[PDB]
RNA sequence: CAGUCGCGUAAGCGGGGCAUAGGAUCACAAGAUACAAAAAGGAAAGAUCUUGGAUUUUUGGAAAAGCUACGCUAGGGAUAA
RNA sequence: GAUGGGGUAGCAGAACGUUGAGUGAAUCUUAGAUUUUUUUUUUAUAACUAAAUAUAGAUGAUAACUCAAGUGAGAAUGGU
RNA sequence: AGACAACACUGACUAGGAUAGCUGGUUUUCUGCGAAACCUAUAAUAGUAGGCAAUUUAAGUAACAUCUUAGUAGGUACAGA
RNA sequence: AUGUAUUAAGGAGAGUAUAACUUAAUUUAUGUUUAUGAUAGAGGUUAUCAACAUAUGAACUCUUAGAGAAAUUACUUAAUAAACGAAGUGAAUUGAAAUAUCUUAUUAACUUCAGGAAAAGAAAUCAAACGAGAUUCUAUGAUUAGUGUGAACGAAAAUAGAGCAGCCUAUUAAAAUAAGUAAAAUGGCUUUAAAGCUGUUUGAAUAUUGUGGGGAACCUUCCUCAAAGGCUAAAUAUAAUACAUGAGUUACAGAGAAAAGUACCGUGAGGGAAAGCUUUGAAAUAGUAGUUUUAUAAGCAGCUCAAGCAAUAAGAAAGCGAGAGCGUACCUUUUGCAUAAUGGGUCACCAAGUUAAUUUUAGAUGCGAGCGAAUUAGAUGUGCAUAGUUAAACCGAUCAUUAAAAUAAUGAAUAGUGUCUAAAGUUAGACCCGAAGCCUGGUGA
């Protein structure tokens, strides 16, 4: 079938509610361990700092005096004190700040972020679910917060147990891997209760999400209107001349 | 295992590196290909030098002229027309103007001098369309015409060309008008527009007017011309006849 | 092959000499081609074709004299006593 | 019952090892991780078994795959 | 006296900025193939370029080598005057 | 190392509560918050058991009045380093395989002047018949146009980004619109022959009602600008301090400097170290111990054959080895080296085809007559290819030579583009080490 389905469910008790509906070059392409490797290593060559430094004899300090006769003395001729042949010489091939950043199509790039996104889906470890996807933190736990009698060492301390123990029950914590939540903005409830407890998984915006976050975890928790547009943004191999992205088959029963 | 543990290039992209210096198992271990004790070992040869025998470019000297005033003319076929006609890629129903054969993609993305249209594959061109171009070849000015079509070859330059790609030039296949009496009607016209739209070049050299004042080329100042007037500027038709 | 000349009844012959020993480019000079002409009309200076003036004789083509025992450096048993 | 087997200059192919990095908030460790040694086995520039000595729960070590090089020294009247 | 001018003077010391067609050195393993020291040119002869030609792996082969049979070019050994 | 923020004069001598810094070398006060902080006690030397913010007393001598042998004299409410900037002057090594023009290079260096930056700057600019609209910095354009015998050198328009600001009534106080000026000849610079700078000798005109300059020899028309008068922030250069980041370093590394321009060397200019910690303890080397062999023998000390010794004990032989034979180190450089040719006392560590831009090839792979990039509505951002031919344009599936043309003759036609891995050509130190020498500025009788 051209194209395949997709599952929304509620995340604090995962009831699928909605099914919407992409093409199968969207979530069904074939897994390529050459263009996931090319685009995992284009990152890791971007995000790399490349400012190492080294002198050359021609950069290291001091006079360039010969430090002996040509001839005469028996030992072996001499010219500079920063040669690479002395103590304290410069390194000849030493490293140098550079660009250690490398190229690839933006076509080529795009069908590596929708390949790396149908290994998830075929293996069920992508479970999309409604907006307001954050963590249902208790309310008197909240309320406490906002009101300040809660201590910073407290207040840190319940997120940590409440994050652990919610992760055990769905079978989402360090137990079975990790999972990672990807939002379209900052919820502070998300955000805050995986920065106390990051053994159990951890949130990222749809704008810092890269290709190799989308393999690192045990399950990736995207939210549905996050999914369009993460979609719609790596698709240029596509759209050129459309397909389904984000055709709804079920509605959500109001 | 994980996936990020099973990732790799295909084994045909990978190539065995050189390093050199370490060893003589490696084969490249003493000299690193070098040979022994020679310029090519201790130093460097310049690319040009060919042991001192004068190179053939001194012997025999070199030859003709690089015209760095020639047009660099997109060309166009007939055959490649046609086909983006079927396409649906061009609208043969509205003129076919530069404008339209950039956005189109059927000279690619660059913007040259100008457009030539071409008469390849002319015997299969049977669509009448309404183009106009830089120029055209004579064989392709009867396919056009043949078929039903019209075409009018306009004056163009690189940068008008852009600006009517751009939307600040508006496309006319007619000049600019001389006489007092127009400025009434061409000022009307400015103003009626509401926006700053920058006119489009007409030629100024000897060789560009009368390109464009022939009807051969179906030039849009022919109509300057005298069904005996000839396009040059300084030569004339002569009489024939005994006197 | 085309062009157009000579000789020969004709067939045909003729793109120098019975054969084997005359250096370029650049620059310069004389003719032709109508190619391009830095706003435009011209021009200049260029390009193509033909042709001339050379012990460029170290003749694949630098405008070029010696001493060192006051001598120096890099090298050679690739080379003498 | 396949064919082939010396090698300088030189060309080409395939691998190991070293340093750091990603998977890694991973795996393992007083029921002994790690210990510059010794020993044992395997077609073996490497790793492995055991032994002896000391005692670490991570500023420890680590397979596998991949990434990047200040990556491999009996030879320079070489340098410390 | 090419004498002296603070280790140096046929031109000191010191800081800054070189080249070296020359000599020396260039570090792990396995595997496959495998030369040349000749020709031509070069202010060129211990250098370099182009060939012959080593290597890689693709497409071709009426390829290449060798013998047989038939044929051709050319004047050496020898022999002769 | 880079980035960001802030800042715009630096050092020395001697002395002093040896964390406390200037003969006052641990001054004296204010405000707030103080464990829900900030990021109902003890303690004035048995001290500073309080952080933040705003104030405050003190703060010597020299560089630095004059003199002098700087830190002295004698006086006195005496006081400004370097780097960066503009102008002036201006080489040589080097490359061209020599070398004069050229290149190195409007470089280094030196001199003057100036500020926290300076300079430059609102067109007598570029464009080309359409238009842009000051200066400055970065990239593309561009191994281009072009010059040069060569070697090589080398723009502008335009584009993108950083910043953006215009004016004379200049947010600092300036013009009655510029004459020995524009320009010419000549000698030079720069450069493409124009334009620009300039010594010498000469020497104009007065606004689109077309006067003047420019548009790359030159003339002409047109276009464009309006010299001989001025002001102007930002993006930029350098230094200092702080902070952020790191497939940067972790002690022969990183800055020369983990206590450093100190010790030490040199008359001097100047040159210029070593050295971390409580952990680990390799190799060489030295004195011994265990087993084993050795005082009749001519071993690059290894290899082949191998008696014997060697475990208190059931089992278990690593090692040493008499004796027999074979074997003249290694590397470099050479026609050829055990060579009495080169290099090494041993061991450990440091120590050599790397990076950048540019131009290619192969393989792999994405897209595909397009590729790449970049992008409520619209537009914008190099490039390569898609058509060939010629010295070149016109021309064009045809084109070029044939001085008219013409299947007369000859040649040339169909997948590109981006990325990765690797090997490479080119310019940069360019695989590493090494001259004698040349030039510039300083030092010393
Ligand atoms: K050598
Ligand atoms: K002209
Ligand atoms: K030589
Ligand atoms: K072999
Ligand atoms: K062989
Ligand atoms: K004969
Ligand atoms: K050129
Ligand atoms: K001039
Ligand atoms: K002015
Ligand atoms: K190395
Ligand atoms: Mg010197
Ligand atoms: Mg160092
Ligand atoms: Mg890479
Ligand atoms: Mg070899
Ligand atoms: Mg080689
Ligand atoms: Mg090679
Ligand atoms: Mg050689
Ligand atoms: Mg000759
Ligand atoms: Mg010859
Ligand atoms: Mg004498
Ligand atoms: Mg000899
Ligand atoms: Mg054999
Ligand atoms: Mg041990
Ligand atoms: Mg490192
Ligand atoms: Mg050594
Ligand atoms: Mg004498
Ligand atoms: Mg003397
Ligand atoms: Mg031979
Ligand atoms: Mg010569
Ligand atoms: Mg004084
Ligand atoms: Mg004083
Ligand atoms: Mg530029
Ligand atoms: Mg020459
Ligand atoms: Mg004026
Ligand atoms: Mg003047
Ligand atoms: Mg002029
Ligand atoms: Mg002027
Ligand atoms: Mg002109
Ligand atoms: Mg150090
Ligand atoms: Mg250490
Ligand atoms: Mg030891
Ligand atoms: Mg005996
Ligand atoms: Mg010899
Ligand atoms: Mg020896
Ligand atoms: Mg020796
Ligand atoms: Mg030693
Ligand atoms: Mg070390
Ligand atoms: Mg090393
Ligand atoms: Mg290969
Ligand atoms: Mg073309």
């Amino acid at each position: 079938i051209t194209n395949v389905p997709v599952t929304v469910y509620s995340f604090p008790e995962l009831e699928p509610r909605s099914l919407e509906s992409y093409s199968a070059r969207h979530l069904h392409l074939p897994l390529r361990r050459d263009i996931l490797h090319l685009a995992v290593i284009y990152e890791g060559d971007s995000t790399r700092r490349g400012m190492a430094s080294t002198k050359t004899r021609y950069e290291v300090h001091g006079s360039h005096k010969k430090m002996s006769p040509q001839k005469g003395t028996g030992n072996a001729r001499r010219g500079t004190r920063q040669s690479p042949l002395m103590k304290g010489g410069g390194k000849t091939f030493g490293p140098k700040p550079r660009d250690f950043s490398t190229k690839l199509n933006k076509k080529v790039y795009d069908l590596a972020w929708r390949t790396a996104l149908s290994y998830r889906y075929k293996r069920g470890e992508l479970i999309v679910t409604e907006d307001g996807l954050d963590l249902p933190l208790p309310n008197d736990f909240l309320w406490l917060a906002g009101g300040g009698k809660l201590s910073r060492e407290l207040e840190d301390g319940y997120v940590r147990k409440w994050v652990h123990e919610f992760m055990t029950s769905l079978n989402w914590g360090k137990e079975a891997g990790r999972t990672t939540f990807i939002t379209g903005d900052k919820r502070p409830n998300l955000f805050t209760g995986f920065e106390l407890a990051g053994a159990e998984g951890r949130a990222l915006e749809l704008w810092d999400v890269d290709v190799k976050d989308l393999l690192e975890t045990g399950r990736i928790v995207i939210e549905r209107s996050a999914l369009k547009e993460m979609i719609e943004d790596h698709q240029s191999d596509l759209v050129t001349r459309g397909p389904n992205l984000g055709e709804v088959l079920v509605r959500a029963p109001r | 295992a994980s996936i990020l543990a099973s990732l790799s290039d295909n084994r045909g992209a990978y190539h065995k590196r050189i390093r050199k210096g370490r060893g003589p198992s490696s084969g490249y271990g003493k000299t690193a290909g070098r040979g022994t004790k020679g310029q090519k070992a201790h130093g460097h040869v310049k690319p040009w030098f060919q042991g001192g025998q004068t190179p053939l470019i001194v012997s025999h000297g070199r030859k003709g002229f690089v015209n760095q005033f020639a047009a660099d003319m997109s060309e166009l076929n007939l055959e490649k027309l046609q086909e983006w006609i079927e396409a649906g890629r061009i609208d043969p129903t509205k003129p076919i103007t530069p404008k339209e054969i950039i956005k189109s993609g059927i000279i690619g993305s660059s913007i040259k001098d100008g457009i030539k249209l071409l008469g390849r594959g002319k015997e299969s061109f049977k669509i009448p369309v309404t183009i106009t171009v830089s120029r055209a070849s004579a064989s392709a000015i009867e396919a056009i015409e043949a078929a039903g079509g019209k075409i009018v070859t306009r004056f163009y330059t690189k940068e008008s060309l852009k600006r009517l790609v751009e939307g600040k030039s508006l496309h006319t296949d007619k000049p600019l008008p001389v006489g007092k009496e127009h400025v009434e009607e061409i000022l009307a016209q400015a103003r009626s527009l509401k926006k700053k739209y920058y006119r489009l070049p007409d030629p100024t050299s000897r060789w560009d007017i009368e390109y464009y004042r022939d009807p051969a080329h179906r030039g849009y100042l022919s109509h300057q011309l005298a069904p005996g007037e000839s396009p040059s500027l300084y030569f004339k038709v002569p009489t024939g006849g005994e006197k």
